[PDB]
C-alpha cells in the first residue's frame, strides 16, 4: 500500500504518491470567489473555485488564503483544499491510503484536534500522521542532527534538533515570510508608479518576487551600484501585455528577511532568530548545529542566500570554528521528500495512528503519540 | 436518579463529539446546574437517536 504525503503548507499544497522523489500535485492554497454577476446561464459555473482553476481565472475571482500565519484560520476553505487534492488532483480514495501531512511548530492543540477529526471523520484514513516540517527537512538532508531555518508564506521558524530530539525551548517563530514581501513589494512598486491593489495582482507580484527577487550579498554595495549604475534593472511582462521594470526592489524585497524594520517590526532578522536559538541550546550541541544550517521552503529560493546567511551568521558567531550552510537545490520539496523518505519505512509501521486508536482515544492521540 | 445516564447502545459506529468531561464529584455539587437536570421531576428531553 502506497502512503500519500501532502505538506498543507500555507503557500502552496505538495502532494504526491510516497516512495517517490517529486509531488506529483503543487498547486497553490486558493479559495476564489466570484465578486461580480453571472448573465451566461449554464455551463457550469461553480460558486468557489479552489486551487489551479482559481489560478487560471483570478481576473474575476477574490482569492482567500485559508492557512494565515501558519495557522488554519478558515476550516470550510481548507476542507474545500483537502477534498480537491485528494478527489481531483490524486484521484485516489482517502479509505485505502495511508496519508502523511506536516505541521507548523508552536501550533495550537485545538488545531491538532481539528485536523485529526477531520482527517477521520469527513476524510476516512486507514493511517496518518502530524510531523513538524523542519523535522521532515533534516530527514530530507540525510542528518539526524540540525537546525532548520524554514520560512514559508507566513511563518519563518527556527527549530534546532539533536540526535532526533526537537528541543522545545530553542523553537523560535518569526512572522515574517513571503506573503509579507509581497505586500511590501506590492508597496514599493507604488514608487515607480506601478498600482497593485487586488488579491488578483497580489499572483502577479508573487510571480515577479519568484522570478526576479534575489538576496543581496551587501545591502549598502547594491544601494550604491543601483543608485550610479542602471545595469541590475530587469523587465518583466504583465498578463495585459504591459511591461514593467524594476530596479532595487528585486533586492530591497528580500532584505525585510534581514531588516525587519523596513515593514516596522521590532525584531531583527533571520540570523539573529538562529543566533538566539543557537544560545538556547546547549553549550556542546552548538558546534554541531553551526555546521548543519539546513534552510526548507520557498522563500529561501532566491539565489543569493547562502552565502549572505553565511556571512551573517559568521558575522554572529565567533569565529573559532565552523560555520556551514546546508542548502540543497530541492530544499522547495525536502518537507515533501522528508515525508516519503518517513513513510515506507519498517520501523513506520508501527508509529501509525490507527481508526482504532482515534475510536479509543479521541482524536487527542496525536498529542501523546507525536512530538 | 441518573436518567441522562439512560443510554441504550447504538448497533453501529458514530463519529466522536469532542469536548471536556468533567469530573462526577464537581458535577454533583448542591449549587451546579447537573444536580438539579439529575432531579427526576426535572423535563427529561428525549433525543430521536
Ligand atoms: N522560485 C522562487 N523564488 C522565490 N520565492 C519563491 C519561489 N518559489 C516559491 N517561492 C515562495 O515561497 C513559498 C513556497 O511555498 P512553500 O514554502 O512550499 O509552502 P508554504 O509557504 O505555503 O508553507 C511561496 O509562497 C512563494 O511565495
Ligand atoms: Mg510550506
Amino acid at each position: 500500500t502506497t502512503a500519500l504525503v501532502c505538506d498543507n503548507g500555507s503557500g502552496l499544497v505538495k502532494a504526491g504518491f510516497a516512495g517517490d522523489d517529486a509531488p506529483r500535485a503543487v498547486f497553490p492554497s486558493i479559495v476564489g470567489r466570484p465578486r461580480h454577476q453571472g448573465v451566461m446561464v449554464g455551463m457550469g459555473q461553480k460558486d468557489s473555485y479552489v486551487g489551479d482553476e482559481a489560478q487560471s481565472k483570478r481576473g474575476i475571482l477574490t482569492l482567500k488564503y485559508p492557512i494565515e500565519h501558519g495557522i488554519i484560520t478558515n476550516w470550510d476553505d481548507m476542507e474545500k483544499i483537502w477534498h480537491h487534492t485528494f478527489y481531483n488532483e490524486l484521484r485516489v480514495a482517502p479509505e485505502e491510503h495511508p496519508t502523511l501531512l506536516t505541521e507548523a511548530p508552536l501550533n495550537p492543540k485545538a488545531n491538532r484536534e481539528k485536523m485529526t477529526q477531520i482527517m477521520f471523520e469527513t476524510f476516512n484514513v486507514p493511517a496518518m500522521y502530524v510531523a513538524i516540517q523542519a523535522v521532515l527537512s533534516l530527514y530530507a538532508s540525510g542528518r539526524t542532527t540540525g537546525i532548520v531555518l524554514d520560512s514559508g508564506d507566513g511563518v519563518t521558524h527556527n527549530v534546532p534538533i539533536y540526535e532526533g530530539y526537537a528541543l522545545p525551548h530553542a523553537i523560535m517563530r518569526l512572522d515574517l515570510a513571503g506573503r509579507d514581501l509581497t505586500d511590501y513589494l506590492m508597496k514599493i512598486l507604488t514608487e515607480r508608479g506601478y498600482s497593485f491593489v487586488t488579491t488578483a495582482e497580489r499572483e502577479i507580484v508573487r510571480d515577479i518576487k519568484e522570478k526576479l527577487c534575489y538576496v543581496a550579498l551587501d545591502f549598502e554595495n547594491e544601494m550604491a551600484t543601483a543608485a550610479s549604475s542602471s545595469s541590475l534593472e530587469k523587465s518583466y511582462e504583465l498578463p495585459d501585455g504591459q511591461v514593467i521594470t524594476i530596479g532595487n526592489e528585486r533586492f530591497r524585497c528580500p532584505e525585510t528577511l534581514f531588516q525587519p524594520s523596513f515593514i516596522g517590526m521590532e525584531s531583527a532578522g533571520i540570523h539573529e532568530t538562529t543566533y538566539n536559538s543557537i544560545m538556547k541550546c546547549d553549550i556542546d550541541i552548538r558546534k554541531d548545529l553551526y555546521a548543519n544550517n539546513v534552510m526548507s521552503g520557498g522563500t529561501t529560493m532566491y539565489p543569493g542566500i547562502a552565502d549572505r546567511m553565511q556571512k551573517e551568521i559568521t558575522a554572529l558567531a565567533p569565529s573559532t570554528m565552523k560555520i556551514k550552510i546546508i542548502a540543497p537545490p530541492e530544499r522547495k520539496y525536502s518537507v515533501w521528500i522528508g515525508g516519503s523518505i518517513l513513510a515506507s519505512l519498517s520501523t513506520f509501521q508501527q508509529m501509525w495512528i490507527t481508526k482504532q486508536e482515534y475510536d479509543e482515544a479521541g482524536p487527542s492521540i496525536v498529542h501523546r503519540k507525536c512530538f | 436518579v441518573p436518567s441522562h445516564r439512560r443510554v441504550n447502545p447504538p448497533t453501529l459506529r458514530m463519529k466522536k463529539l469532542n469536548w471536556q468531561k468533567l469530573p462526577s464529584n464537581v458535577a454533583r455539587e448542591h449549587n451546579s446546574m447537573w444536580a438539579s437536570l439529575s432531579s427526576p421531576d426535572a423535563e427529561a428531553v428525549e433525543p430521536d437517536f
